[PDB]
RNA sequence: CUUAGAAAGCAAACCUAUAACCGUUCACCGCCGCACAGGCGG
């Protein structure tokens, strides 16, 4: 018995981890179709009509309403109608492939660098207060002036403009400076900080010290120190934190959201494209494969079995179904 | 027992336009000189490949076609179905990102929850689209290599090119699946849970369905009935789900709503446009599917019978 | 340099010779000439034909001179032009560069065969081989 | 969430006259009389043209090139690209976009370029979609022919070239202005449409200059550009919005008229040929399917007979 | 700001002659038959070859001299109209005619547009012609005539210039324009930043801006060369008989081609200044 | 119910300026004269 399925505009790609032949988890399947995911190992998946894809279409055509992995497990019924015939079905696929790029949708993450929504909050009290200048001015000192400030020095005339961008830029620069060796004149400002801030350690794997980890801890100093001169509540979160700036570093998106009306910038999706450098061919690109054509399924069974199948179809009254993904596949001819 | 009535609403869409509205992107091609050109953008071409033949084994490099070597009868222009669907539901393109379990109530009572289908982030709730669309495939093939440039610049990075088109005439086929349209699974049994429910919520949800579907055509009398165990009509299966089934008038409203959106569809994109010119409908009550495709004479334009009822 | 530009130069070189020399018994002939300038000059002096100059009594400058002398009507200009452009000289010519008047002008040459000299080694009577 | 009514687009039909080719395609490899390929024959822009005959021979893989004189100007006519038409419609501000940065982008927005023409800023990726759409300017007369040229006195190799040139030309074309794209100006990166990035107070200021520029187009009118922090598109289910500026109907009417007026006076001098727009017919389309003027010319309404559609509301 | 005044100087040309002045080249019609320049002509019929897409040829005797008439190309006219580095500029060739110099990004666009000189009397039957009568139109662009760009900013540099050299070139320009007509007071002024009207950033380029009387002499010299145009060629000739001029102060050009009643044969207003100095 | 289900490659850009298909780039500038008479100089 031959069943000829004609289809058109079917997707031949897959973006989800795990498998579709087992119950779908609580939070769902992990999405591996974003820009970063596709570059890595084997996240880029190409799909062909396998056996499972032909069985789910045979069950679908007889009206079944339980995931194909459930029909195979005889989950909510007595027997699996095709358990005997699964070793008796063949199929020939006759597609015409097409390579196009499709903008797929991503349903979780958000962007940090160069990413914010709404208006920039340049009027926030932290920038427009009397304490504001000699508080952010700590981030403008060079590394020699800072180390002397950390030793109770009350002088911070370093004046810069107060606004989210310039601050986050100055923190970008200070994060791009090289590391420093543990000198002896440095070791004392490490005693001062680690007396102020015991629970954290300013060190890398091999005794390195990042400059930004010192500018930030110095800014927490300025916060605690100034608390005698002015009222800092507008400069902290509740519970005495600094928004987007930890004593070890700074989180960009957290800082930018706090100072921008409107939520964080969401990544709505990305084009299904993967550019690898493959020697001999230069740079080869990989897109989404779309297929169109017909798929001939043949089951070697008694003619009576064939007529039983053909009327089980008519009994279910199914019509026009997708094929693997987002297609238009109907049944065009049935041969007993 | 045999399932009777209208199984699916088939249709054949003829659209008109000018220029390409859906682009594929820059492709590696070679020019009339033999040197490889970097940035020549190609539209979406059915079955097109930019490769000719191989080269020596110790390189593996594949020979690239010339940017002017294209047969729009063999590889015609088309608009991706993914682009068509985006513009049929363009107004709710970003809504699903804001869909959650709490507000999922509102996602369902809408054209997106009923026709588009949807997915819920970080959830296992789904709804498969009852609308099936092919690609819009051009019939005129008025394409040609077009060279572009920038005024006030002569360097190599100033000039780009594209394969552009003039007048276009697309043709497409589609189907509205009644089995997918009239039933709404609320049960995790078959992983089709349109949404997670507490007992008693079945009746309230049907009312909101009823309200929204009524708002599509006040002249009609829709009905959304919840039940704890809906089973499929013609199967050999005795397992069902708790869900919602629309009566014949509710189905008559949704079908008429989609057909209208398809009839008024228009795409303005990439400095090109496309509008739906003519649409031919077939209320298929026969056993053969896509009857409109193989045989256009056995078509029935107006609804001549009740829609098939797929669930008890 | 081509067959067209070298002749024009040597002809002016030959023209200035017998001007400062001021001779009237030296001539010119063109053996390998045919429907165009010859490639081999043959100076005669110190095969029974004669070589002569050829120029038109009409010019652009002469019409502009008439319009300045007040002897030309607006319809006279139109009839003057039809006659000037109407005449066509199949005769071999040279485009002689110049510096005294600063103009590039064309000079024509005619012949008569089977049977004293101006500045250009041509005459209306003097015979030459 | 109510249906949107009013004028949705302003379509039109353009009739132009000229002489010679104004917009060229470039050199194409062709074969000449004698069947031996010519390297430099420049071709104009011919819609639907291909220089291949679709013939191959005996495992060579070589593709036959058409004869330089084998062209049917009825089946693949001469046309003027939209890229060339747009460049000359805004030729006064042809180079101003290259001098745009995060500091002066305010001036780029308030201008015929920022409102009708599009723009993309490469440094900051700020952009705006052009609400203007132009078909090809397709020639109707097809007075084309193979023309051979030469160089004075060179008389060497490569001194002679050739082109496919045209005499009297007459172009016909259609276009449309999108009210939705034309009436709203996004100032938010939320939907990747940020025309520009603003500080808190900057929103209202930008609209003031927007309004000021639009006012100078027609002093008789009362245009308005109103900033709001949450402009919502009609039809969403969760009513999520963005920062932007929305133009009232009088502002839309001015921009609509300035463009048509500019289109009516369009003239192109280039490549030693010219073209000027002779007649223009307009249709204020209130139906959904655009280009109504194209399929049925009896239904068009030459005047503004209703208010313009409002696709966005504040919240 | 808004631009007023004369924007262009259009005109209609009427010429007389005889025979073919401008030929096309070799042609295969089988035999080599050199055809003149016919507008709309094609030497290919509607027949195709086998195993190749090439088409059969026409016969040398199938031409409709009313359907594909005779014309003298713009490239031919521009040759016999001008008939003739720091010196290229400040001449008829460098100001009215254009130029590009290879091995150098220098160029100037010719402000002179010329249509085909199209035959009206179809007297044809090599294939030779009898009495010919030509018609044509043409235009002079004031924008492309009045400004001389010496800046590589927009790839418009007519000449690579060093400091100080600006005012010398301008003075020589003004001298050549003065020689065309000593009764006039032409001006060729140089500036380091000439801004065109209509921009938004007022980005300028260094160049030379001719004044009203300088455009006047150059326009008069050009029209003078066109009325006295006359081509002599082995197979025919032509000469310009009459010529009508319109000083177009409207926006759309070729006003003389769509309504001959609205033209002004004289200069009735000042020329348009497309550029100003900032 | 199959590759679980939903999924814009999007937004912006002059192929641009110069060139007899040809007899050798070139019928040139001026002078005598009423001359659309005939000639002269380079």
């Amino acid at each position: 018995m031959k069943i000829i399925i004609e289809y058109d505009s079917c997707w031949r790609n897959a973006f989800l981890g795990g498998s579709n032949n087992e119950p779908v988890p609580k939070k769902g399947r992990e999405f591996l179709g974003s820009m970063t995911s596709l570059k890595k190992e084997g996240n880029f998946k190409v799909c062909e009509n396998t056996l499972d894809t032909v069985m789910g279409v045979l069950n679908r055509l007889i009206g079944d309403q339980r995931k194909l992995y459930q029909a195979r497990s005889k989950m909510y019924e007595s027997a699996y109608y095709f358990e005997a015939l699964e070793d008796k079905v063949s199929f020939i696929d006759k597609p015409q492939l097409t390579n196009e790029i499709s903008f797929i949708r991503n349903m979780n993450g958000s962007t940090d660098q160069n990413a914010f929504t709404g208006m920039i909050k340049v009027s926030d009290p932290v920038f427009t207060s009397e304490y504001s200048q000699q508080f952010w001015g700590v981030l403008a000192l060079d590394f020699t002036q800072l180390c002397d400030f950390i030793i109770k020095q009350s002088q911070v005339v370093g004046s810069i403009e107060l606004n989210p961008l310039s601050i986050i830029n100055r923190l970008e620069s200070l994060n791009q400076e090289k590391a420093l060796e543990n000198s002896d004149d440095l070791a004392q400002v490490l005693k001062v900080l680690n007396e102020y801030f015991p629970d954290i350690e300013y060190l890398n794997n091999k005794g390195l010290i990042t400059p930004i980890s010192i500018y930030c801890s110095a800014l927490y100093l300025q916060l605690a120190r100034l608390e005698t001169s002015f009222n800092m509540t507008t400069a902290k979160t509740k519970a005495g934190g600094i928004s987007g700036i930890s004593k070890r570093g700074f989180t960009k998106k957290d800082f930018m959201d706090r100072y921008t009306t409107g939520p964080k910038k969401t990544i709505w999706g990305n084009p299904f494209i993967k550019k690898e450098k493959i020697k001999g061919q230069g740079e080869v690109t990989s897109m989404m494969t779309k297929a169109s054509g017909q798929l001939e399924i043949s089951i070697d069974v008694d003619r009576d079995k064939a007529q039983e199948i053909k009327i089980l179809i008519e009994n279910a009254g199914v019509s026009s179904f997708y094929l693997g993904k987002k297609g238009l596949a109907y049944v065009s001819n049935i041969k007993l | 027992q045999k399932v009777t009535g209208i199984k699916s609403v088939d249709f054949k869409i003829k659209a008109l336009g000018h220029g390409v509205v859906n682009w594929n992107g820059p492709t590696t091609l070679t020019g009339d000189d033999g040197k490889t050109v970097d940035n020549h953008t190609l539209p979406k071409l059915r079955g097109y490949t930019n490769l000719t033949g191989k080269v020596k084994d110790e390189t593996g490099y594949k020979y690239k076609k010339q940017a002017t070597d294209i047969n729009f009868k063999e590889t015609p222009l088309y608009i991706s179905q993914n682009c068509i669907r985006h513009h049929l539901f363009r107004e709710q393109a970003f809504d699903l990102h804001y869909a959650s379990d709490k507000n999922l109530k509102n996602v369902l009572a809408s054209i997106t929850g009923l026709i588009r289908g949807y997915v819920v982030p970080s959830s296992q709730c789904k709804r498969t689209s009852p609308l099936l669309l092919e690609d819009f495939v051009d019939q005129l093939g008025n394409g040609n290599f077009e060279q572009y440039g920038q005024a006030g610049a002569r360097d190599s990075t100033s000039f780009f090119s594209k394969t552009t088109f003039g007048d276009t005439e697309y043709i497409s086929y589609g189907s509205i699946s009644i089995e997918q349209l009239q039933f709404i699974s609320l049960d995790k049994k078959f992983d089709r849970a349109a949404m997670v429910i507490k007992e008693g919520e079945g009746e309230v949800i049907a009312a909101e369905l009823q309200n929204y579907i009524q708002s599509l055509n006040p002249s009609l009398n829709p009905q959304a009935i919840f039940h704890s165990n809906y089973v499929r009509r013609g199967t050999i299966f005795e397992e069902g789900e708790c869900g919602i089934l629309l009566n014949d008038d509710a189905v008559k409203a949704l079908v008429a709503e989609t057909l209208e959106r398809l009839a008024n569809l228009s795409i303005r994109q990439a400095k090109g446009y496309m509008y739906v010119d003519d649409i031919t409908v077939d209320y298929n009550d026969s056993h053969k599917m896509m009857r409109i495709k193989r045989d256009e004479s056995e078509i029935i334009n107006e609804q001549h019978a009740p829609f098939a009822q797929y669930f008890y | 340099m081509r067959e067209a530009e070298l002749s024009s130069k040597v002809f002016t070189k030959f023209h200035k010779a017998l001007v400062t020399l001021n001779s009237h018994k030296i001539g010119i002939s063109f053996p390998q000439m045919k429907l165009s300038l010859g490639q081999l000059f043959r100076i005669h002096g110190d095969q029974y034909r004669i070589v002569s100059v050829k120029r038109s009594n009409l010019s652009k400058a002469k019409l502009k001179r008439l319009i300045a002398r007040g002897s030309i009507d607006k319809d006279g200009e139109k009839r003057y032009k039809v006659k000037m452009l109407g005449q066509g000289f199949d005769n071999p010519y040279l485009d002689l560069f110049s510096s005294s008047t600063g103009q590039v002008y064309r000079k024509f040459f005619e012949f008569s065969d089977i049977q004293e000299f101006d500045s250009y080694g041509l005459s209306k009577t003097a015979t030459v081989p």
